[PDB]
């Protein structure tokens, strides 16, 4: 019911510069584009692999902790 | 979180 995605090599990753609690907080593309943060200032990277999507971690986001799929 |  929640995301829990582990990033794969080459996978696009997004952080909301406005809402992230700190610079380690990130979303997969599915969760980013299904969240409020698609209309905010963001930082996109291409993943080296490993790490995980923070969708649903209510302590990672100051607003919009979930996307529309996982709410 | 990002892996680093
Ligand atoms: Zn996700
Ligand atoms: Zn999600
Ligand atoms: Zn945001």
């Amino acid at each position: 019911s929640l995301c829990g995605r582990v990033f794969k090599v080459g996978e696009p990753t997004y952080s909301c510069r406005d809402c992230a609690v700190d610079p380690t907080c990130v979303l997969c593309m599915e969760c980013f584009l299904g969240s409020i943060h698609r209309d905010h200032r963001y930082r996109m990277t291409t993943s080296g692999g490993g790490g995980f999507c923070d969708c649903g971690d209510t302590e990672a986001w100051k607003e919009g902790p979930y996307c529309q799929k996982h709410e | 979180r990002l892996w680093s």
